[PDB]
């Protein structure tokens, strides 16, 4: 129940990989995992970040596969360097900053999942010149 | 929103006339079995 | 088999040896050894006298063992089919071998090459063009084999008698040469072969730069004893030396398959003895006048307009001529060999460039110290 | 086969982060992956790539090993994730290429039929190359020379990936790589303009120089067909310059 | 339960494909892979066995896996014209098993040997050394006609079993016929 | 032979490809799942340098989805009623049309149940009907196989009361084939081209 | 011999391999396609006016690929879906649709 003033050390690659994904899938609200660890309670890391096909039914635990998952950080154990699984990301086309009902949801188990599973907004579209 | 429905296949899917003018098909809330559902009736859908 | 392995045991000094460890092979079922002994008996110190013997004895084995190794087998008994020397059967003898071994591997194409090479021995009308090209149209998907390169190369290179290719024979020569570096034959022949190189070069008419063996000394040195005066020819032909005396003398130095061409001799050095100038002056002398021209390939006024018209056409020099001053405009589009021990001169020109470049970078960093610094 | 390739501002520092994470332990300086892309109309593209542990040794450079499973893995995800996306190289480290690249590509050619290779020099910094681009081209070294390897580099151009600018632009915001200033900028583009040709010309001199000593192999087959044509190309008549002697000098005494 | 990560580098040179045994030596040897690898099946299902080639490649597509059917596939048609590089063969077999694996499991590395060998005693030597101070775990087994046995092979497997190692033999296989049960006999139980 | 090694390959593609099938076919038919713009074909036959559509979308929009993306124009040809992804804004599946809102059920028993043994008098010509209509459907094989393709216009023509209606419902129960009833006297529609 | 069968597991192979290239370019594509316009002004070389056939019109760019020859004004036109820039031009037609 502590939340300093956090601060995200996010990485240009996660920023590259989040920006192809979102132009990919625009219209699609396109999902993903940030791929951080809490090396302490705020000054949170995020080295890596994936990209995932959001499944047909749209924002939906299931559609993150947990096979799947599994297999691409094993993957990623053996090739690269693990990270641990304590954000997500999502293009977020409709409106700004905020999270829709089903984002808080799945934000919500998320979180219980995780210690925090921090909600993150990132939206493609109106990311054009200057501010992302 | 609140629309009546037009029809449906066989059983699973229905093909639906709604108020915004759309081709509209879901799949029924798993609250609601087929059978209480009948063509020209008005259903509420969820905007999600 | 035990009864073709005793009687084959005779007929050869030293032979039952290499047949008892033929015994053991197939007794363990050996395929590759065998045929590395197949090799060395064929290429054993012997003329092969009974070659249609060991033909029928070759066969035997082979096909009542029927795993040999394909394409090195077709390699070796080759030999064999060449040996027989009758082309009216030797064709069959090439189909039989395709039929026995019809894999996709180098047994097919050496088959097809053997084809080509009887059509040259004799009949050369029947499938000679055919074959010669399919070689080419099917070396697909095999970039360094090396092997069957080196004998369409051959081929080819002893195809230069006849009308279809004389400087894509020539060619295909300098990648035989090429493809195998070691002598791995006398050097008379291979001086042979570069006397037919040399005069392929001054027969043809699309040779200008012709490189890979103007002055290559693998193919040089063969003549560096004999001949000489072929080898300063086809070094004039690359500097752009003129030499008419030494080029006449080479015209009815070596008198077949020269003395009609030495016209065109003649036309391809007044075409390769302005080069010189070319590279040498970067449009540091742009005025190529009568008199230079005159100078650089001693012809006459008239001549020198079919001269600048041929080079204009090959791609010698492109530049606008005129006539009221004579004058030639300097472009080159068709580089060729610079003479590497002569590269100092571009070296110099190169760092001639390099110390212009940076004065004036420093030149104007003076001028702009107001702003920079 | 390909005419030329264009790399993306994409995939260079995620090779180099590549080979920061995987240089902890694996000190070899050798870093070998694939890198994924798409290519269209003979503009072939890099937009993903990965990176495997790899030890190598000197004898005969033919000691190495990798994860091809997960490998396989990673690319099935990635074009699940986009279908676009294909291997359309594989990278190696460590400039100073050594023999194994051979039996490297004649493995991962079953995934690209051009298979090429790329180089990502992460800790050097030359002039500007972030990486350089291989073709691999075995038919033959020349029409009159031997056999060999003869790996050519491809021309390389980087691209202009798009919504990358804003990202590029937050990240830096302090540097602005962009004409602003135009009269000093353009002055700092005419300076870095003549650094560049004075070095790589520089370059060439000296690989003239050495060619004359005869110390190394020479090349020259390509080099004097390539140079020839530069040396003897007149830009050096002024006599144009007297036909244009008002070139533009009219606009300069209009400008005054 | 003890778990055991085996990986086999298999001979592909250029006389493999001979008839010595009954299909060819090269099928032989690969049967002599299914069959350990479906006795490292039987012990446990997830039991990994990966292959290795020598004959101027390595080949790593088929990693460290249980399944045995793709190690048939690959190895199926492997095209037994190439030479045989020993020295970079078990070498990059270790290099392959080297990779991530649980810790639990046993790291032995296996290989089949089927053809003469020309390579230089020195050059084995000094690898032979590099494995021992590296502290390699390797067994050989023969197929067929070859110098079986041969002083290298002798040597290179004494250094991997000795100063109290695991003891994993080289048998010498009678040339051509050859009985694939009395030559894993041994390893499969003891070493 | 290599028959071990191929068919090792081939069930393998077989199975992992229909399971990519699969995993294609249920990303698109949730959206599938959810249809949502009408389909009003303009048909252009754009040949690459296959084919294209024009999609009016239901909130009145135009979507140039390229070479029909999922679907065969075979089966779709230009008319409406075509599923159209609401976010991929190409064609998902083709679906049942609209049958011209009187046409959609105007009169259409689903199975009449009337039997012929209630009917009569006429016996001769309701066999004659029944020889030409009803065989036509049971033993349509036959006709088929004979080479007689069967007539279809038959008329009754007789004063009301005669069991034209009963005979022709007692019919479709027997081919136990649709029914459709045509009421003909108010197909005399104002609106033009109605009827 | 099982070999002989090899003919069969070769038909069911190209059988279901065509499935397999369909499945392929089905789910490769899964594009969003371009919004249909007009082209109501050409503006300037650069930017043009494109009006959607159900209100608004913007002023974006034109295909890399196309040229205004090909472009022209007045003919339909394909704007990328987000980025609202011109990607394919295409014809139209008309139809009576009633006794013809
Ligand atoms: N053969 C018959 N058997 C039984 N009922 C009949 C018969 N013919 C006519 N009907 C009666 O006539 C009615 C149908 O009338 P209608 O169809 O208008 O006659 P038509 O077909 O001659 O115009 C039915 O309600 C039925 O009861």
């Amino acid at each position: 129940a502590v939340d300093t003033a956090e601060q995200v050390y996010i990485s240009s690659l996660a920023l590259l990989k989040m920006l192809k994904h979102g132009r990919a899938g625009v219209p699609m609200e396109v999902m993903g995992l940030m791929l951080g660890e809490f090396v302490d309670d705020y000054t949170v890391r995020v080295i890596d970040v994936f990209a995932m096909p959001q499944s047909g039914t749209g924002v939906s635990v299931e559609a993150v596969d947990p096979v799947f998952q599994a297999k691409m950080l094993d993957m990623l154990k053996q090739t690269g360097r693990p990270e641990m699984v304590v954000g997500w990301y999502h293009s977020h086309p409709g409106f700004g900053c905020w999270l829709s009902g089903v984002d808080i949801n799945t934000q919500q188990s998320f979180e219980a999942l995780s210690e925090r599973a921090v909600a993150v907004v990132v939206d493609p579209i109106q990311s054009v010149k200057g501010k992302v | 929103c609140t629309k009546i429905i037009n029809a449906d296949s066989e059983d699973p899917k229905y093909i639906i006339n709604v108020k915004q003018f759309a081709k509209f098909v879901v799949d029924l809330s798993d609250q609601v079995a087929p059978t209480d559902i009948e063509e020209g009736m008005r259903v509420g859908v969820d905007r999600n | 088999v035990p009864g073709f392995l005793q009687q084959s045991q005779n007929s050869g000094p030293g032979q039952p040896a290499v047949w008892h460890r033929l015994e053991e092979l197939y007794t363990k079922k050996l395929w590759h050894q065998l045929t590395l002994q197949v090799l060395d008996f064929v290429q054993d110190p012997c003329f092969a006298q009974g070659d249609g013997l060991i033909k029928l004895y070759e066969n035997f084995i082979s096909e009542f063992e029927h795993r040999v190794n394909p394409l090195s087998l077709v390699e070796i008994i080759l030999h064999v089919v060449r040996q027989m020397t009758d082309p009216n059967v030797a064709l069959t003898f090439l189909e039989k071998t395709r039929e026995k071994v019809k894999s996709s591997d180098e047994a097919v194409i050496l088959c097809k090459t053997a084809i080509g090479a009887l059509k040259l021995n004799i009949g050369d009308l029947q499938v000679t063009k055919e074959t010669i090209e399919d070689v080419e149209e099917m070396l697909n998907n095999l970039p360094g084999v090396t092997s069957v390169h080196s004998r369409f190369y051959d081929l080819s290179s002893k195809y230069y008698q006849t009308i279809g290719n004389h400087a894509s024979y020539y060619k295909d020569a300098l990648r035989f040469l090429g493809c195998v570096d070691i002598k791995d034959l006398p050097v008379s022949e291979q001086q042979e072969r570069a006397f037919t190189l040399g005069l392929a070069g001054l027969l043809g008419e699309g040779v200008f730069n012709f490189g890979e063996l103007l002055m290559h000394p693998v193919l040089e040195s063969l003549r560096n004893t004999d001949r000489q005066w072929l080898i300063d020819t086809l070094y004039a032909f690359n500097s752009g030396n003129v030499e008419r005396f030494q080029t006449l003398k080479t015209a009815w130095g070596q008198q077949p398959d020269l003395a009609a061409n030495e016209a065109q001799l003649l036309r391809k050095i007044q075409l390769l003895c302005l080069m010189e100038m070319t590279f040498t002056r970067p449009a540091n002398h742009r005025q190529l006048t009568f008199e230079e021209i005159a100078k650089s390939a001693k012809i006459t006024v008239n001549e020198v307009e079919l001269l600048v018209m041929k080079a204009l056409s090959v791609g010698l020099v492109k530049g606008s001529i005129d006539e009221v001053d004579k004058r030639v405009h300097m472009t080159w589009v068709q580089p060729r060999v610079l003479d590497l021990q002569q590269i100092k001169g571009m070296k110099d020109r190169l760092e001639f460039w390099c110390t212009d470049v940076k004065s004036m970078e420093m030149l104007v960093e003076h001028q702009a110290h107001d702003i920079l610094t | 086969a390909v005419q030329k390739v264009v790399v993306h501002p994409l995939v260079l520092l995620s090779v180099v982060d590549h080979f920061n994470r995987i240089g902890k332990v694996g000190n070899q300086k050798r870093v070998v992956g694939v890198l994924l892309g798409s290519w269209q109309k003979k503009v072939l593209d890099v937009s993903n790539s990965f990176a495997v542990p790899f030890d190598e040794d000197d004898k005969d450079d033919s000691v190495w090993f990798l994860d091809h499973d997960y490998l396989e893995n990673m690319y099935g995800m990635f074009k699940k994730v986009n279908a676009r996306e294909r291997i359309v190289g594989w990278y190696h480290t460590g400039p100073k290429l050594h023999k194994n690249d051979i039996a490297i590509n004649e493995l991962m050619k079953r995934y690209c039929p051009n298979s090429v290779l790329v180089i990502i020099d992460v800790k050097p910094k030359d002039l500007g190359l972030p990486t350089e681009a291989y073709i691999s081209v075995e038919e033959v070294h020349d029409d009159g020379t031997p056999t060999s390897k003869t790996f050519e580099h491809v021309t390389s151009e980087i691209g202009a990936e798009e919504a990358e600018e804003v990202g590029v632009e937050h990240l830096l915001r302090d540097i602005k790589d962009t004409t602003v200033g135009t009269l000093s900028q353009r002055i700092t583009n005419q300076v870095h303009g003549l650094k560049g040709l004075n070095s790589k010309l520089l370059d060439i001199r000296s690989y003239l120089e050495k060619v004359a000593t005869g110390k190394l192999p020479i090349n020259h087959q390509i080099i004097y067909q390539l140079q020839d044509v530069f040396n003897l190309l007149p830009d050096v008549s002024l006599q144009e310059f007297v036909k244009a002697f008002y070139l533009k000098t009219n606009d300069q005494m209009v400008v005054v | 339960m003890v778990l055991e990560s085996t990986m086999v580098c298999v001979d592909n040179s250029e006389y493999m494909r001979n008839g010595d045994f009954l299909p060819t030596r090269l099928q032989a040897q690969q049967d002599a892979v299914n069959i350990v690898c479906h006795s490292k099946t039987r012990s446990n299902p997830e039991n990994n066995v990966g292959l290795i080639t020598l004959a101027n490649d390595c080949e790593v597509l088929t990693t460290l896996t249980p399944d045995t059917g793709r190690i048939l596939s690959k190895l199926h048609t492997v095209q037994p014209k190439g030479k045989i590089t020993f020295c970079t063969g078990i070498r990059v077999a270790h290099l392959a098993l080297k990779h991530r694996q649980g810790k639990n499991h046993k790291m032995r590395i296996i290989a089949f040997v089927g053809s003469p060998v020309e390579d230089n005693e020195k050059d084995l030597v000094k690898l032979a050394k590099r494995l021992k101070k590296e502290k390699v775990n390797v067994d050989i087994i023969n197929f067929g006609e070859e110098e079986v046995n041969t002083e290298k092979l002798t040597a290179f497997v004494n250094t991997l079993n000795g100063k109290d190692g695991t003891g994993s033999h080289l048998v010498t296989v009678p040339p051509g016929p050859s009985l694939a049960d009395a030559l894993i006999s041994s390893p499969i139980l003891a070493g | 032979k290599i028959m071990k090694s191929e068919v090792l390959r081939v069930t393998h593609e077989l199975q992992a490809m229909k399971d990519k099938i699969k995993e294609n076919s249920e990303k698109i038919k949730v959206n599938k799942t959810l249809p949502y713009l009408v389909s009003n074909v303009i048909e252009l036959l754009d040949v690459d340098p296959g084919k294209c559509a024009v999609i009016k979308t239901s909130t009145r929009q135009t979507y140039f989805l390229p070479v029909i993306g999922l679907v065969d124009a075979e089966k779709l040809k230009p008319g409406d009623l075509v599923g159209v992804n609401k976010d991929s804004y190409l064609i998902l599946e083709t679906l049942p049309t609209e049958y011209d809102s009187r046409v959609k059920a105007m009169e259409v028993d689903e199975r009449p149940t009337e039997q012929y043994s209630d009917i009569g008098g006429l016996d001769k010509q309701i066999q004659e009907l029944v020889e030409a209509i009803v065989l036509p459907m049971n033993h349509k094989e036959k006709f088929e196989n004979l080479g007689i393709q069967p007539p279809k216009g038959v008329l009754m023509y007789g004063p009301p009361g005669t069991g034209k209606t009963l005979l022709a419902r007692a019919c479709a129960a027997q081919t136990k084939a649709t029914f459709l009833k045509l009421a003909g006297p108010q197909l005399v529609q104002m609106f033009i081209g109605d009827g | 011999i099982d070999g002989r069968l090899k003919e069969l597991r070769e038909q069911l192979k190209e059988l279901t391999k065509q499935y397999e290239k369909s499945e392929n370019d089905l789910k490769a594509l899964q594009s969003v396609g371009q919004i249909v316009g007009e082209v109501l002004k050409q503006l300037t070389e650069e930017k043009f006016i494109v009006k959607a056939t159900n209100g608004p019109r913007y002023v974006v760019g034109c295909r890399r690929q196309l040229d205004k020859s090909k472009l022209k004004p007045g003919t339909r036109v394909a704007l990328d879906m987000t980025t609202l820039t011109i990607m394919r031009y295409l014809p139209r037609e008309v139809d009576p649709l009633v006794y013809n």
